[PDB]
């Protein structure tokens, strides 16, 4: 039920089920941006997964355990977003990052588009470790979209 | 509400692929809610 891998996240009504996000299992905790779950208890098969830790103001969110991903972008090499768009197979799309200048310092950014739910897909390096996740981000003048390569501490 | 997740893929670096967008650079700033906007 925490099988390492990248994992939809679903909500289901009354029929039918919708994608709201996207996120990853790894050493047994599941990190996934907080906008996706909203800090919600999440059922894996028969289990349970309760939420451990999140930060509104980084968008992120772990289950069963502390922040795992501590991987980090080297500010120079291509990333690959591993993106889990709603009804549609994982994919693979390789970059080469921008960057978010802050007053706090530098975050590397992914000019990338995708539908809402493909919010929490995870963005690895060349060793397939996970540097952040996709999908809080901006939006700029020709309505195209930029993602922050969002990671957590450890 | 019901949330749940399923697998979806094994997380591996893919060999030859496509290479594809453009590498901004832009000063933003973040709120305490999370959210990003232009500077
Ligand atoms: N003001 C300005 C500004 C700055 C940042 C943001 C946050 C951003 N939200 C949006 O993008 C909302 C939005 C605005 C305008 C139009 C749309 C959505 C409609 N577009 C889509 O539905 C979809 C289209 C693509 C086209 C290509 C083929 C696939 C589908 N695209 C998107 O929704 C976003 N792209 C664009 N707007 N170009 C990408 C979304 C990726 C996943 N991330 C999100 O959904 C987050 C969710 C979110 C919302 C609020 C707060 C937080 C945190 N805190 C996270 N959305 C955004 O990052 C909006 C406006």
């Amino acid at each position: 039920e925490t099988t390492d891998g990248v994992y939809r996240v679903m909500t289901r009504r009354l029929l039918g089920s919708t994608q709201v996000g996207v996120g990853v299992m790894q050493e047994g905790v599941f990190h996934t941006m907080w906008h996706v779950t909203k800090g919600a208890a999440l059922r894996s098969g028969e289990g349970r997964l309760d939420p451990y830790w999140g930060d509104v103001k980084q968008d992120l969110v772990s289950y069963c355990g502390p922040w795992k991903l501590d991987a980090a972008w080297d500010g120079l090499s291509e990333v690959q977003l591993l993106a889990v768009p709603p009804g549609e197979r994982a994919k693979n799309i390789q970059t080469l990052p921008g960057i978010f200048k802050t007053k706090d310092g530098d975050i590397g950014a992914v000019a990338l588009d995708y539908p809402a739910g493909t919010s929490g897909s995870p963005i690895l390096d060349k060793c397939g470790r996970v540097i952040g996740l996709y999908g809080n981000g901006v939006v700029i003048k020709n309505g195209s979209y930029v993602s922050a390569i969002t990671q957590g501490k450890r | 509400v019901d949330m749940y997740i399923e697998r979806a893929g094994d997380i591996t670096w893919e060999k030859d692929a496509e290479v594809t967008g453009n590498s901004p650079r832009l000063d933003v700033a973040l709120d305490e809610s999370g959210d990003f906007s232009l500077v």
